[PDB]
This record gives C-alpha cells, structure tokens and sequence, in this order.
C-alpha cells in the first residue's frame, strides 16, 4: 500500500527510530519516554467514534470534521 | 369558522404553455364534467395564437401607419413593441431582432412565428382556482362589494434534493390494524418489507448546508390588482439557477389563480444524468408545494384572518396529465376517503350502485390508454358484449336471477386482502400461485408454473420489488373491494332512475355526470374534483402524490358529508384538511429529517402526535412532493410498462395519467371519414379507390386502423431514433427531461357516422408530433 510507503508518519518516525537503533524507547513505560509514546498514539483513530466531529442540531448526529 | 378556502389541496400541472387564462386550462371543479366533449384542446393551438395577436393588433394600425409613411429604427421598433403587451410571453429582442430582419400583414407574420416557435403545440399549463366561502360549513362564494377586498398568500417549496431516497413506500411495513386503502395483511405476513433508505445528494453534509438544496418562494396577490406574481427560487438556495415554482394572480372577484412552472428539470452539471427511476444526485426540477392563505377585509373595518388548519389550504404542482378525461381506476381522493375507515368495520359499509360503477366505468375507459384494457380484459369484453345488446341494467340488478352475473364479473378482481392465489410457505411466508413479475435480475432456473389465473387489474403495485409477493400486482383498496363484494352478493341499492338511464355503461356515465353537474355542493364538488384525476395506487412512488396521503394522520379534518345526490352516492363528498405546520416557511421543522436513513421505525414513531417525530405528518411547504423522483421526468420514463415472460397481457404502471397505448392521429385521420365523405381523400385514400371498395371492406378498414396503438414512449424521440440507436429504459428517462413537452396527448374526438364499423361516436386521440 503506497500511503504506508510514503504517506504514514508512523511509519516514517520508526524508521527515523530504526536508523538510529532507538527503537527500544518505545518500549520504555517511564515519564520521559511518554511525549514519545503519547505522539504516535494520538495519531490513531478511536473505535469510540466520538472525535473529529461536530454534532449537527442536538435527534442529534454526528458529522465529521 | 367566517371564511374557507377551496379546495383543501389544490393541484397545479407544469407546462410550457404561457400563464395566461385564454391559453391554459383549469384543475375540475366538478368531477366527470367533460369526459366527451370533442372540443377539448390541451396542447396551444395555432388559433389559440391567432386570436391572441390580433387581440394584441386590436389602434396599433392607425399607429404603426404614422409611422409607415414616416419613411426600421430601433425605436420605431420598441413604440411597436411597447403597443403589443406581448413582452410577458417572449423576451424583448427575440420580438425587435424579428422585426429590424425585413404590410400590416408582415409584422403579424413576423410575430406570430414567434409566439408559434415558442407555445405551438405547447403542453398547456393546468392551474388551480382557489375560492373563499363564507361559513356558517360553506354555503355560497364571497362576494366582494366595493371597499372589500381578499389578499391572498402563497409559500411553496420544493425538498426532493434535500430528501431520501424512494425506494418502495415506508408504511408497508407499519403496524397497523388496517385501513380503507390498506389491509393489515401486507405488514403483518411482511408481503412487500420496507426498505432503508439513504440521504438524497449525500455528499452535502451537516443540516446547515443541506438547507441548500431546498428551493422555496412565495408571493401575495390581492382582489385589487390582477397583475400576475412569479414565485421564484433559487438552487441552490441562498453558479445558482433561478427556478420559477409557479404564478399567483387574482381577479376582482377574488379568486386566486395558481400556475405550476413550465417543466425545467435541470443538474449543475450537463454530465449528471438522471439514469434512476426517482434518486439522482445534483437534479432539481421546478415541482413545489405550499401553503396558501388569506385575509378578507370588508369596508367596515371588519378583517378575517383565513389561517388555521380547518380554513386554509395547500398546493402541490405535479406531471402533467397526458390523458385529462381517462381517469385513474383509483383516485386520490379515493385515499382520502379510505383513509377514514378502519379495515375491521368494512362490514357496515353500506353499498350502492353509484359505489361501484366508478371502478368499472374507469376500468372501461383504461382500453384508450393501455393495450391490455383494450383486447386483453374479459371484463371489458363483458361490458361490450352487455352493451352491444342494451342489456347493461342487468348489472343493476341485485336480485337472485343476476347473482351469477355479478359474482362472475366480481371473481375476477384482486383481493386487497392480498391472501387468494398464495401457497404458504411452511408456517410463514405468503408465496403467489398466480402469474409472478420477475426481476430484471434473471436466474436460469425453471420458473415455478402458475396454477392461479391472474386477477385484476393488470397494473403493478407497491410490492413490485419482490417476486412472488401478491402484492407485486394492484388491488382496488379495501373499501371500494367491500363496494363490489356487496354487489356481488347482492346487498347493494339503486334506483329505478338509474335503471332506466343504464342500457350501455356510456348512457349511465352521462346520466352520473349530469347529477355531478347539478348536485349543489360546489365547495366540496370543487374539493374532489381536484383531486379525482390524481392517481391512488400503486406508490412506487407514484405520479403526482405517495402514499402518505393514504393515512389519515396526514389530515386534521377528514369527515363524510353527505352523498352527491340524495338518492345517489357516487362515493360521496368529504370535508377534508390537509395537517399544516402554521409557520410555514418559518416553521422550525422545515429542515428536519431522521439522519443518514430513512425507515419505517421514523414512520412508527411519528404515529404518537406528541412525539419528536410527529413533525412528519405536519406539512411545511415542500413536504407533500419531496418524496417523488427528481426529476419527475425520471419517475415518468420509469412509468409505463413491465413485461412478464408471458406476452399478454402487457402491465402498466399508471397508463390513466401516463398512458403507454394510444390511438394516434395518424390512426384517427384514416378512420374518421365516412364512404359518402366530400373529401378528396377518404381515411388516407384517394377519393377514388375509398369509394371504388365494398362497404364491407371500407369499415373493416376503419376497423383495422381504429385497432392500431402506438407505444407511448415512441410519441417522441426518447433515443430510439436513428440508425443503430439504443434505445432502451435509460435513454427514455434521460431524453424525457426534453421531450416531455412533446409527448402525445391524449384527446376525445369524434366519429360523425361510424356506420357499421364498430367505432364509437366519440374516440380519445394521441396528439404528437
Ligand atoms: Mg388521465
């Protein structure tokens, strides 16, 4: 799939990681590892669905953003 | 209650025939009134247009011989043009540029081919007439004594594009104990489920940028001044198309008059094509719908404010009739009177003859606009071969010796219960044993051998998505089934005078629309007679309405009145009103739906009145036509025939309104003349030869051409034209929103000496191009 070739900055900052042989970081659950940890996982989409929306007259829906 | 309008709900018909009285027709105020009268003329004639200019050149030529020997100037030109108030039908400088490009005579000629490249030929518009009553219950039209005047209000709206899509009709699938127009058995044994459906144009997300794709207009006419209002939209709503929803004017007398739009259906852009029956993303089209009010101010200060639910009323424009005088077996307002009963009293509904002889007279009439009603229906065949012996009375007779003459005709029809002709599938599916309409969707399997016959009529119905189903084919609803089970039975009443004017079914519809002409309840006359040409059955979606206006949800006042006669029925007068939002196009509602689908669980939540949902029932402007296809033309193309495997007999969808088998001129001109004709050419034939044959041989002639009906769809160029051209159901619903100004219309005609030949003295002809 291209988008994870060339378009997945996931992928690219394992790869920034990975060529620095620092791919362990991610692997550390301590405080000064959480900004590290905490930037890719808000990348990701939530199965709540309740983000990136704004209800539409509140009846009410959800409509994305 | 001071003052009503009527009717309830008015019908306006789109055409491109101008706004103008002299060329456009009238929505009945009296049912059955011109159902042979010869005269008719629905399409803009070249008289039509004649008499108009002179009246235009009736003065202009004392002036415009000032003028002559005062030698065009481009001026010279606009002192002519501003004499003939002709610029309300044709733009500006298509009148001047005709005229600078060249004797009385020739400024005629140069103008008529104007107004004849424009309207000849021209679909007239059908408009509504909307009249106050004063009250006691309506007893006599206002009269307006000067220092009175009536201010007359218009909101339409048009929602299609902002609407869901139309798959088959919602209530279906809603539990009910059952009405007049729909038995409980449909939902209940689930013959024909509702469907989901989504979100017309689902790319405009969020309601508030929905609202743009409703278009809305409205206007005010008065009893002071009859100049003629546009209402006049915008789509999207506020690059941009102004959409003309209609026209509004007022006489002295104060009567508003209501045009429809001229039949513009268009998408943003040229490469949207409208290849669905009723959903197609980027359309919109000029059918609207609205409210309309009034106000009555007498010269003694006195003011009556003509608003609320049970006095004001409604408009919706619609397709235009493409055959005026057929009527629909079952109309709308047979929905409205449905609507009123319950399923389970049907067994105190008392029965007269004047009950039932609607459905077989229309019945009768379908042969002018549908092939399978012309050599395929034993009960027509019946009635003829009655007829042909004066014997028709015996119809009328309730007693043991004619039992087996009503039971017959009876057996033959379909049962709204939808449960005759059914194997049960192992209890429970309801499985017909009768003739199927199969899917275009085929599967090389043996199709299952139909050991029921096939009952009537031949028409489709809201189930036509599921093979099988009893309720893929068209039952006359409950109520008027109970009508004729009576009949059968002979638990039916009539009178002496009505015998007496019953040898052939055509004496008794003469004599039944004399006492329409002269029954003195014209208000409420004027309400059924609006909506009696509509279509009642079956929804998918329909032509003009669907099937909400099949439940009495939809009305705030739905009440028996009395009969159209006091010893004659004919089905009865109703006071009728429409449910309606009172803000109108300010309603806060006018923009509601029920998120990314519609279903029939909305449709169940709106039944409670108090609840969230109930808004459904409750009409803003545009709510009683968004649910039709846009463009209509689309639903139009869809609307005519579906072929079975078997040949005959061919189903129609709606052939009353949108005929799909006609007799056209082409036939007309070779069987209308007689042998003895001072003609140079008879029928089509040199004087010489017609007259050189047998009498024998000339009639059969007639005869044979007489029997020729054309597909309807081939009354103009829906892409079936040319060498190697497609064709096909596509290509209709895409060259529809073209040509459906130049479809044939159907019109009575006479036959001055049929002789022997077996042709009636009145013929309906489709008039094309
Ligand atoms: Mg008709």
């Amino acid at each position: 799939n291209q988008a994870d070739f060339t378009d997945n900055a996931v992928n690219t900052q394992i790869r920034e990681l990975n060529s620095e042989l620092g791919f362990a970081q991610l692997l550390d659950n301590s405080a000064s590892a959480k900004s590290l940890r905490e930037g890719i996982f808000n990348q990701f989409r939530n199965p709540l669905f309740d983000q990136d929306i704004d209800v539409d007259d509140p009846s009410n829906e959800w409509v994305s953003n | 209650c001071q003052y009503k309008i009527y009717p309830p709900l008015g019908i306006a018909r789109v055409g491109n025939g101008p706004a103008i009285k002299p060329l456009s027709l009238s929505t009945p105020e009296v049912p059955w009134a011109h159902l042979y009268d010869t005269n008719v003329q629905y399409l803009v004639t070249q008289q039509e247009l004649e008499q108009l200019l002179e009246e235009a050149f009736g003065n202009v030529i004392n002036e415009i011989s000032q003028i002559k020997t005062k030698l065009f100037k481009q001026e010279e030109i606009e002192t002519i043009t501003g004499l003939l108030g002709l610029s309300h039908l044709v733009p500006q400088q298509q009148l001047s540029r005709s005229l600078d490009n060249l004797i009385v005579q020739q400024i005629k000629g140069a103008l008529l081919k104007v107004l004849s490249d424009h309207y000849l030929h021209a679909v007239k518009k059908q408009a509504q007439n909307f009249y106050i009553y004063k009250c006691d219950n309506p007893v006599e039209k206002l009269k307006l004594t000067d220092g009175d005047k009536v201010t007359w209000r218009v909101e339409v709206a048009n929602k299609k594009s902002f609407w869901y899509d139309y798959n088959n009709a919602l209530d279906l699938s809603l539990h009910t104990q059952g009405s007049g127009n729909l038995s409980k058995n449909v939902s209940k044994h689930r013959l024909a489920p509702a469907m989901t459906a989504k979100r017309r144009n689902p790319n405009v997300i969020t309601n508030s940028l929905r609202k743009q794709l409703v278009i809305s207009s409205q206007g005010s006419v008065s009893s002071d001044n009859n100049t003629q209002v546009p209402l006049r939209g915008k789509f999207p709503a506020n690059e941009r198309h102004n959409v003309l929803q209609g026209s509004i004017e007022c006489d002295n007398e104060g009567v508003l008059r209501f045009y429809a739009g001229n039949g513009i259906s268009q998408a943003l852009s040229p490469s949207s094509l409208n290849t669905d029956f009723a959903d197609n993303s980027n359309w919109f089209d000029d059918i609207c719908d609205g409210r309309v009010t009034a106000v009555v101010e007498l010269k003694n200060g006195d003011t009556f404010e003509i608003q609320d639910e049970q006095s004001s009323a409604w408009v919706a424009t619609t397709p235009p009739d493409y055959a005026p005088q057929i009527e629909p077996i079952v109309t709308m307002y047979d929905m409205v009177s449905g609507a009123a009963l319950k399923e389970q009293d049907l067994d105190n509904l008392t029965t007269q003859f004047s009950d039932v002889f609607p459905i077989l007279y229309r019945l009768y009439r379908m042969q002018w606009v549908n092939q399978a009603d012309f050599t395929d229906n034993a009960v027509n065949t019946q009635i003829r071969e009655l007829n042909s012996e004066l014997g028709f009375a015996q119809l009328l007779d309730n007693s043991a010796s004619a039992k087996s003459l009503r039971e017959g005709i009876f057996n033959q029809f379909r049962n709204p219960l939808f449960d005759q002709d059914i194997d049960v599938d192992d209890p429970n599916e309801w499985v017909s044993n009768s003739r199927i309409i199969p899917s275009k969707d085929e599967t090389n399997i043996a199709a299952k051998p139909a050991t029921s016959s096939l009952k009537l009529p031949f028409y489709p119905n809201d189930g036509i998505d599921y093979p099988g189903s009893p309720v893929q084919w068209f039952a006359i609803p409950p109520f008027m089934y109970q009508h004729l089970q009576n009949w059968a039975a002979g638990d039916f009443s009539v009178t002496q005078v009505e015998k007496e004017s019953a040898n052939t079914i055509e004496e008794l519809g003469l004599f039944y629309s004399e006492q329409f002409k002269n029954s003195p309840n014209s208000a409420l006359l004027c309400a059924r007679g609006a909506l009696d040409a509509l279509y009642g059955g079956g929804f998918h979606p329909g032509v003009e309405l669907t099937w909400p206006m099949r439940h009495n949800l939809i009305y705030s006042q739905n009440d028996y009145v009395s009969s159209v006669t006091p010893e004659i029925n004919l089905l009865g007068l109703r006071e009728f009103r429409l449910k309606q939002d009172l803000q109108g196009l300010n309603s806060p509602n006018m923009y509601q739906d029920f998120g990314h689908v519609i279903a029939v669980d909305n449709v169940t939540a709106s039944i409670d009145p108090n609840s969230d949902a109930a808004w459904l029932w409750r009409s803003t402007p545009g709510d009683l036509t968004k649910w039709m296809g846009i463009p209509w033309q689309s639903d139009a193309a869809s609307c005519q025939a579906v072929y079975t495997p078997e040949d005959f007999p061919i189903p129609s969808w709606w052939a009353a309104n949108l005929p799909v088998h006609v007799l056209p001129l082409a036939r007309y001109n070779k069987f209308k003349d007689s042998q003895s004709a001072d003609l140079p050419e008879i029928n089509g034939m040199t004087h010489s030869i017609a007259q050189g044959m047998s009498e024998e041989t000339f009639e059969h002639l007639r005869l044979e051409q007489f029997s020729q009906r054309l597909d309807w769809l081939h009354t103009a160029d829906l892409g079936f034209v040319g060498y190697a051209a497609e064709g096909g159901y596509t290509n209709g619903l895409i060259q529809m929103v073209s040509q459906w100004k130049n479809m044939a219309m159907v019109m009575a005609r006479p036959v001055e000496n049929p002789g022997s030949s077996g042709i009636p003295n009145v013929v309906y002809v489709a008039y094309s191009q």
